[PDB]
């Protein structure tokens, strides 16, 4: 999503930022990435997917954000305050706030975007090959019951 | 001359349903309130018009020139509201 924004040296600044990783102590990163069009693919179906939830979302979700943020308060909400102050690149309001029984229709709305998040998820999601259950005290061997 | 009002749309307490149920009692309401003044007047109208028909007839009653009892007859057809026009 990044490289197909074409740039110079700002490849470099997100990249040298981005790839070094830490999990468990551990630093790895992964590098040369030629930024084929096969990811390009992988890529376009998030956006489908992205275009779909909008479309799809419902009455109650976008007024869920505000109407939390007026009833509770925390920094860890503030934290997601920052992202939507941050960007406000929609800003399309909608209209009525009643909610007069609407609800097969707010089930199949919410149906729709809990299965395309199911789709990004299944993107971006790999098979579990291995099940560990008994490790070994030096981390070295480790035993599991399944094999892909 | 009536006029409907309006049920104004960007507020409403529910929604399609209550200004629907709104309305419905008011359109309801006035459709029942002109039919009844409609006919209040109308028999207003056709009381008058036989009351004034007797206190016509009788004093018309008494002379005998053809003239005169042809005004009589005339004055004394019977009248509905259907049948005044012609």
């Amino acid at each position: 999503l990044i490289a197909v924004h074409r740039e110079y040296n700002e490849m470099q600044t997100i990249i040298d930022e981005l790839c070094s990783i830490q999990y468990r102590d551990v630093l790895i990163k992964l590098p040369d990435i030629v930024n084929d069009k096969q990811s390009m693919y992988s890529m376009k179906t998030a956006c489908i997917s992205l275009s779909m939830i909008t479309a799809m979302a419902p009455d109650i979700v976008r007024t869920y954000i505000d109407r939390l943020t007026l009833e509770d308060h925390s920094m860890l909400l503030i934290k997601c305050q920052e992202l939507l102050s941050k960007r406000t690149t929609l800003s399309t309001q909608r209209c009525g706030q009643l909610h007069a029984t609407d609800i097969k229709d707010e089930l199949k709305k919410i149906k729709s975007v809990l299965t395309m998040i199911d789709q990004i998820n299944s993107l971006t999601n790999e098979k579990t090959y291995f099940v560990v259950c008994d490790v070994s005290a030096d981390n070295r061997m480790a035993t599991c019951i399944y094999k892909n | 001359w009536y006029t409907v009002y309006n049920i104004n749309d960007p507020w409403d307490e529910n929604g399609y349903l209550v200004t629907s149920i709104n309305k419905l009692v008011y359109l309801g309401k006035l459709f029942v309130t002109l039919n009844q003044s409609w006919s209040k007047l109308e028999k207003v109208a056709m009381s008058q018009i036989v009351t004034t028909q007797n206190h016509l007839s009788g004093h018309l009653r008494k002379n005998e020139n053809f003239n005169a009892v042809y005004s009589q007859r005339v004055l004394q057809t019977p009248l509905t509201g259907q049948r005044v026009e012609s």
